[PDB]
């Protein structure tokens, strides 16, 4: 996730945060996708984390199941 | 990983345009179980590898 | 009230657990039916006659019946209770012996055959263990899942059926109409097992049963039994001729192969039926048989 | 005996992992019923109670074959046809029994 490479970029700049117009960016594309498997077309699961799978069921579960 | 199923097989060429129509990208990843004929899937090739230079681009 | 297990059985299993009220012991025999189903038949009307109208049939050769209840799942049966049976007697256990005391069987049996056939009601159901004895010694029958109610003409109905080991041989062709010889046909192969306490036809299928008896009894020629060729469910086998009566048995009298000879015709229009049998020389002679009392009964 | 148990055991097995199944569905269902951003944890600890989960199922078993049985086990359809038993008997060397035919 973006929010875990932002803690080294603060450190690195030690004692300073990088303004702060690109901190509020870090919340657009995520990792999704898609796994073909026993299912012969399409199973939906793609990584552990955890913020990449709630920002998505505003869209496609909600007009089709 | 939370896994669903399919939803009638053809539905699937509208959620490829209303995922990136917001704003997530999708990226189809690998594996697959549909129309077979090279024997099986590990055919024949020595494990011996070789050339750094395709190695590094390869586990990239 | 469960009170004690005894054995399984073919579609039933015997539950020994004494019932309310009647303070006799029933033996309860518990039918393995269907309840979760939506259309499913549950219970089967093939022992429907038998508790409801045993009830008011008094016979002593017959056995009884109290109540009936159950609700398609489970149909519990209420009736009385009984010692052993007559598997035991031949079957393992071989130190129990009965000289000499076989015609009190047959003389028990062929009375509660009469008394159903008067009724038009035939046991279609014969094998070597329904012939239940209690503490008197009085002889019984088991249960009747297959009994029928029959009339003049003979129609065609069900077939494959009846124990294998005792099966009439215009059954085991497939004939679709049938008779008394039906119930006749046993008689003889139940005495005949307990006069050398040895199977007298070990036969498997349809197909391998027609060997063991034609080979040891003979093949239904034009003269013997009529009408054979005309049925199309029919095989053709070797000419066998026919062993006699009186020497594979050893401990058989002249007056039992009077019986046993009748009783073994391949002709059902002509096979002796129940009245005829107790009218013959050898339940009329010296060598009385016993009430009961004399009896041994098994461990 | 012994296959009886190895039998009844992929059912045990087979349950667990449809009740694995469906608490993904649980997750998934209730994942933006009530969340506004601050509750994103859940989730996170979502798939560790899952991984733990098979890790206690991997190793007491001994591999069991893959079948495809049914784990609540009820009346299974056989044929409902009248089928009989078996193929006639056939004899061959000295007869032993059938038992008879019900309706």
């Amino acid at each position: 996730q973006t929010s875990d490479i932002t803690e080294y970029l603060r450190k690195l700049s030690k004692t300073g945060v990088p303004d702060g117009i690109m901190q509020f960016i870090k919340l657009c594309t995520v990792s999704y996708g898609k796994v073909k498997l026993v299912l012969k077309h399409n199973r939906y699961f793609v990584e552990s984390c955890h913020p990449d799978v709630i920002q998505h069921l505003l869209q496609d579960p909600v007009i089709r199941e | 990983t939370v896994s669903f199923e399919v939803k009638q097989e053809m539905i699937e060429e509208l959620q490829k345009r209303c995922i990136h129509l917001e704003y997530p990208l999708l990226a189809e990843y690998d594996f697959r179980n549909d129309s077979v004929n090279p024997d099986i899937n590990i055919d024949l090739k020595p494990t011996a590898v070789l050339r750094p230079y395709q190695e590094k681009s390869l586990r990239k | 009230e469960k009170l004690d297990f005894l054995g399984e059985g073919q579609f039933a299993t015997v539950y020994k657990a004494r019932d309310k009220n009647t303070n006799q012991i029933v033996a309860i025999k518990k039918i393995k039916l269907g309840h979760r189903s939506e259309a499913k038949d549950g219970i089967n009307r093939t022992a429907l006659r038998e508790i409801k109208l045993l009830q008011e049939l008094s016979h002593p050769n017959i056995i009884g019946l109290l109540d009936a209840f159950g609700h398609k799942s489970n149909i519990s049966l209420v009736f009385d209770f009984m010692e052993t049976d007559l598997e035991v007697i031949i079957k393992d256990n071989s130190l129990v012996l009965t000289p000499s005391h076989i015609k009190a069987y047959m003389l028990m049996t062929l009375q509660g055959l009469e008394y159903l056939h008067q009724h038009w009601i035939l046991h279609r159901d014969l094998k070597p263990n329904n012939l239940l004895l209690d503490e008197n010694g009085v002889l019984k029958l088991a249960d009747f899942g297959l009994a029928k109610s029959f009339g003049s003409p003979n129609r065609a109905y069900t077939h494959q059926v009846v124990t294998r080991w005792y099966r009439a041989p215009e059954l085991l062709f497939g004939a679709r109409m049938y008779g008394v010889g039906v119930d006749m046909w046993a008689v003889g192969c139940i005495l005949a097992e307990l006069l050398l306490r040895v199977p007298f036809l070990p036969g498997d299928s349809d197909l391998d049963q027609l060997t063991r008896i034609f080979e040891t009894l003979g093949t239904p020629t034009e003269e013997q039994w009529p009408d054979m060729c005309s049925l199309p469910d029919y095989v053709t086998f070797k000419s066998f001729p026919g062993i006699p009566l009186h020497h594979i048995f050893s401990a058989a009298g002249d007056d039992l192969l009077d019986l046993i000879q009748g009783l073994f015709l391949f002709n059902p229009c002509a096979r002796i039926t129940a009245t005829q049998a107790l009218k013959m020389k050898y339940f009329s002679n010296r060598p009385g048989p016993t009430p009961g009392c004399q009896l041994p009964r098994p461990n | 005996q012994e296959n009886e148990q190895r039998r009844l055991f992929i059912q045990k097995e087979e349950q667990l992992q449809q009740i694995l199944k469906r608490k993904n569905k649980q997750a998934f269902l209730d994942e933006l019923e009530s969340s506004d951003l601050p509750v994103a944890l859940l989730l996170a600890q979502h798939k560790d109670r899952s991984t733990q989960l098979e890790m206690q199922l991997e190793k007491p078993k001994p591999v069991k074959p893959v079948t495809f049985s049914t784990g609540i086990k009820m009346g299974q359809h056989i044929s409902l046809a009248p089928i009989h038993k078996l193929e006639e008997a056939l004899y061959e060397y000295q007869p032993l029994q059938i038992e008879t035919y019900g309706p």
